[PDB]
């Protein structure tokens, strides 16, 4: 583990990606996480909320 | 029947179609959670009780 600062750089940056990435299926509170159905099976008025 | 003793029943292998309801009657009462009902007629579900 000589380089061990460069190659922290690296993970860092990584996994600020991969936890941003994997936040998607987060739902928030909406019924369901991705925007297809909430578009699909829902009228506008209540889609909007 | 009546509420006490209500009467439950399972539908599946078909093709639905919410087109019939609307000619039953004024429906004093029809409201849906988590759907809405015109975008009833494209949807699939996996098992219907009624």
């Amino acid at each position: 583990s000589a380089l061990g600062k460069l190659q922290d750089v690296v993970n860092h940056n990584a996994q600020a990606l991969n936890t941003l990435v994997k936040q998607l299926s987060s739902k928030f509170g909406a019924i369901s996480s991705v925007l297809n159905d909430i578009l699909s099976r829902l009228d506008p008025p209540e889609a909007e909320v | 029947a009546s509420v006490y003793a209500w009467n439950r029943k399972r539908i599946s292998n078909c093709v639905a179609d919410y087109s019939v309801l609307y000619n039953f009657a004024p429906f004093f009462a029809f409201k849906c959670y988590g759907v809405s009902p015109t975008k009833l007629n494209d949807l699939c579900f996996t098992n219907v009780y009624a």
